RNA sequence: UGGCCCUCGAGUGCAAAGGCAGAAGGGAGCUUGACUGCAAGACCCACCCGUCGAGCAGGGACGAAAGUCGGCCUUAGUGA
RNA sequence: UAUUCUGGUGUCCUAGGCGUAGAGGAACCACACCAAUCCAUCCCGAACUUGGUGGUUAAACUCUACUGCGGUGACGAUACUGUAGGGGAGGUCCUGCGGAAAAAUAGCUCGACGCCAGGAU
């Protein structure tokens, strides 16, 4: 409702099938309240494959 | 509610004393800082114990450095030093500092640092 | 005093009030021109007594017939 | 009909002195010696003057509340804070946050140098003026006098004031008692009842 | 009739009445009085009752004090109500008494009339009771 | 109105005595507030559940003046009979 | 808005209970640990579930440092 | 090695608190005063900060004393109860062996103990 499941996404993620050790696209997921905060939610937030800690964006 | 600034100071000391503990292999720097005179101790808190105690009113910084009215930075950083070798000679290093109520900054500040550049660690 | 947000505070002001007089005092202008200020306003003598003295219906009366 | 502003008004004279030397020179010997205290220190001092604008129709255009910060810093030497209100108020329409008053408060030097503005020029050049009340004091040292209106003040400018905005002033001081306090305000020029 | 204004919950444990009352045991106000000799339940009709009969047959005798009160609610069913689906209906108050607990005190009389009217208020109450004299 | 609902009692409360023996991480007190305090050699959680760090006897103490505090303390068994 | 007396009677998103005064309450600054990989041991227990967690590694946040941080004072907010 | 005093700093606790009266300025602690390049106020050098003065025990703290308040608190007895029975239509009462209050008063209380620096003997 005005209160939804978000998932955020690593954006320096290349969903290519990369040729490193562990190939994976890193998703987090949350809730956001969609009226108080319309603005898509950033979070430096950490990711397994990249192994350090990477800016995650948001989905459609 | 107490609004002199001495029962303030100690109610400050008392919440910062809360989370550093001196232990046997941590000991506790303790600065004290009133009007005409610089003094800080250093304390294993399980034993109830002062190893190391170094003050203004100890004939070293008194033949060393004199000054007007207040403790000045250089007083401070002169303590820092002699503190430093003082416990450096009891086998005691890695410290925990306890601020005693006072801000962080000025020479409080200034003393860490004195102590920091001496091999001795927090 | 913090610096820009206050409004300047000059404290050299001078009184100058319009029997001449000239006094020091601080305020955000550098000269004040006064009429009527603590010395020379009615308050001590002359309007004590305006309002004490202001009565007397018998001797008004004997004023006016005799 | 007794003049201690014939003291205020005696000689062309100087700000710091005024104030703070005639509080030094004169006042400390004169109370040390009619009260007979047996130490300099429990002499009574000005401790602070906070200045108290009341008005709470201000929280709803910004704009007066500017003006009257602006006209409260001229006066004051001082740029205002704007006091927010703490509880939802029913019936005055207020609820948490939104900014009533506005309140400076006043120290050191600048305390005395407007409390001499106050006596010796504001005061004076009132609206009709017998004497304020000796009985405005709280009973532990500290008085309180209102001001109806603002243009009271010469660095208020009177043909550029939108409204009539009135003031709070209240003066605080380590006196235990009235009789000391009151004593204090009188000889530094007080025109009392 | 009397009654306490208010209460949160509505409805009441029966309780369990034992021992002695130590606290009401003394005759503080007036100079004779009517003691609760047994462990009973006393109705704020009752109490009305007692005084009322106790103040009539005075009269020119100053003074009735009533040392208790019936503070407790008591609940009942209705006729014909299958036992299920909630307690019943407060109807009355009741006041608990115990053994050594006063109840009257009277004050302004020869202690003939005193004995006479206090008998007369016992007559009314649903328990065993005693006369006696202030200290 | 129509009452009848309840709640399961949840379990809490003392579960091991004072001069009886824990092991390191052994629950010594699930609570709802705080009626006791961490002493030394002793956690807290984040409901308040208070466990031991160290083996040996559980003591509980006046945290002065009023409330208690518990804390864990190292025995000692030479003394076999 | 100023001051004196009582001292925990307010508050804590929402019930109630238990907590909590230099605080778990009010504010300010910087933040994303509302992480990945786990885990000795406990409690609760018909089963299915459910709860607490010292400790280790990675990569961080705040901090001068000591250190604290695996959502929220706790217990409802869920479904094999 | 002692002792005594100041300031720091803690642990134990019966939680040592308020009040009334008295003592402390050589040293120490504090305030007082003054000035604001480090930092500082949603306004204010009030606080917190750096640097000066040399004023005062007024506040504060410190130390000696006292039951007026406060805090603490029995012995005994009683209430209650474990077990073995008994009485009463019942509400509830009573006995033997064992445990044992709450309240109230009698008392007790103006903390105990330790390390460090710095004086004095
Ligand atoms: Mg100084
Ligand atoms: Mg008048
Ligand atoms: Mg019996
Ligand atoms: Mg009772
Ligand atoms: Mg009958
Ligand atoms: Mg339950
Ligand atoms: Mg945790
Ligand atoms: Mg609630
Ligand atoms: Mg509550
Ligand atoms: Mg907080
Ligand atoms: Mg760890
Ligand atoms: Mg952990
Ligand atoms: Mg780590
Ligand atoms: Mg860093
Ligand atoms: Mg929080
Ligand atoms: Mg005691
Ligand atoms: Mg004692
Ligand atoms: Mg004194
Ligand atoms: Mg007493
Ligand atoms: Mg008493
Ligand atoms: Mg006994
Ligand atoms: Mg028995
Ligand atoms: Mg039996
Ligand atoms: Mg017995
Ligand atoms: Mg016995
Ligand atoms: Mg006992
Ligand atoms: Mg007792
Ligand atoms: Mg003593
Ligand atoms: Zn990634």
């Amino acid at each position: 409702d005005v209160r939804v499941k978000v998932i955020l996404e690593c954006t320096g993620c290349v969903r290519k099938s990369v040729n490193k050790g562990s190939r994976g696209v890193s998703r987090y997921i949350t809730q956001k309240n969609r009226h108080n905060t319309p603005s898509r939610l950033e979070l430096r937030k950490f990711c397994p494959y990249c192994y350090k800690h990477t800016i995650h964006g948001e989905i459609k | 509610k107490a609004h002199t600034r001495r029962e303030d100071r100690t109610a400050r000391h008392v919440r910062i004393r809360k989370k550093v503990e001196g232990t046997p292999e941590r000991p506790r720097l303790c600065v004290f800082r009133s009007n005409k005179h610089l003094y800080v101790q250093v304390i294993d808190d399980t034993k109830m114990h002062t190893l190391a105690a170094a003050s203004t009113m100890q004939k070293a910084i008194s033949e060393n450095i004199d000054y007007s009215a207040g403790p000045t930075v250089e007083v401070a950083q002169k303590i820092g030093e002699m503190i430093a070798k003082s416990c450096l000679e009891k086998g005691i290093t890695k410290v925990a500092f306890d601020r005693g109520g006072y801000p962080y900054h000025g020479r409080v500040k200034a003393l860490a640092d004195a102590a920091r550049e001496h091999g001795l660690v927090f | 005093r913090k610096s820009d947000i206050h409004p300047e505070f000059r404290e050299d002001a001078k009184v100058y009030c319009n029997g001449e007089l000239v006094m020091t005092t601080g305020g955000t202008q550098k000269d004040y021109t006064v009429e009527v200020w603590s010395g020379n306003h009615p308050f001590y003598l002359g309007n004590r007594s305006a309002l004490l003295l202001d009565a007397d219906q018998v001797e008004k009366f004997r004023k006016k017939y005799g | 009909a007794a003049g201690t502003a014939v003291f205020v008004d005696k000689a062309e004279a100087e700000t710091i002195n005024r104030l703070k030397t005639n509080y030094i020179e004169k006042m400390v010997p004169l109370l040390k010696e009619e009260f007979s205290y047996s130490n300099i220190l429990e002499v009574p001092k000005v401790v602070k003057i906070v200045v108290n604008c009341g008005i709470g129709d201000a929280s709803q255009n910004a704009k007066g509340l500017d003006a009257a910060i602006n006209e409260l810093a001229l006066i004051t030497g001082q740029r205002p804070v704007k006091t927010k209100a703490k509880t939802s108020i029913a019936g005055f329409k207020v609820r948490e946050g939104m900014t009533l008053g506005i309140a400076v408060t006043l120290r050191g030097n600048l305390m005395y140098s407007f409390l001499d503005r106050l006596i010796n020029l504001a005061l004076p050049r009132t609206r009709d003026f017998q004497g304020v009340n000796p009985n405005s004091f709280d009973g532990h040292g500290n008085y309180s006098v209102g001001f109806r209106e603002q243009s009271v003040f010469p660095e208020i400018k009177p043909e550029i004031v939108g409204k009539a905005r009135g003031m709070d002033v209240c003066i605080t001081t380590t006196a235990k008692t009235d009789k000391e306090a009151y004593k204090l305000l009188s000889l530094m020029g007080m025109p009392f009842r | 009739m009397l009654s306490p204004k208010r209460t949160r919950f509505r409805k009441q444990h029966r309780g369990r009445m034992k021992g002695i009352s130590y606290r009401g045991n003394r005759i503080c106000f007036g100079r004779y009085a009517l003691q609760a000799l047994e462990p009973a339940w006393i109705t704020s009709r009752q109490i009305e009752a007692g005084r009322r009969a106790m103040t009539r047959n005075a009269r020119r005798g100053g003074k009735i004090w009533v040392r208790i009160f019936p503070d407790k609610p008591v609940t009942v069913r209705p006729a014909e109500t299958r036992m299920g689906s909630g307690k019943g209906s407060p109807e009355y108050w009741v006041a608990v008494v115990k053994p050594g607990r006063i109840l009257y005190e009277i004050s302004g009389v020869a202690e003939n009339i005193a004995r006479r009217a206090v008998a007369i208020a016992a007559s009314k109450m649903p328990i065993r009771t005693q006369f006696i004299i202030s200290g | 109105t129509k009452n009848g609902r309840d709640s399961k009692g949840q379990r809490l409360g003392v579960k091991i005595y004072g001069d009886q023996v824990a092991k390191p991480g052994a629950i010594i007190i699930r609570q709802r507030g705080t009626k006791f305090h961490p002493g030394k050699n002793v956690g807290i959680g984040k409901d308040h559940t208070i466990f031991a760090l160290i083996d040996g006897l559980v003591k509980f103490e006046k945290y002065g003046p009023d409330k208690k505090k518990v804390s864990v303390y190292p025995r000692e068994i030479q003394p076999e009979n």
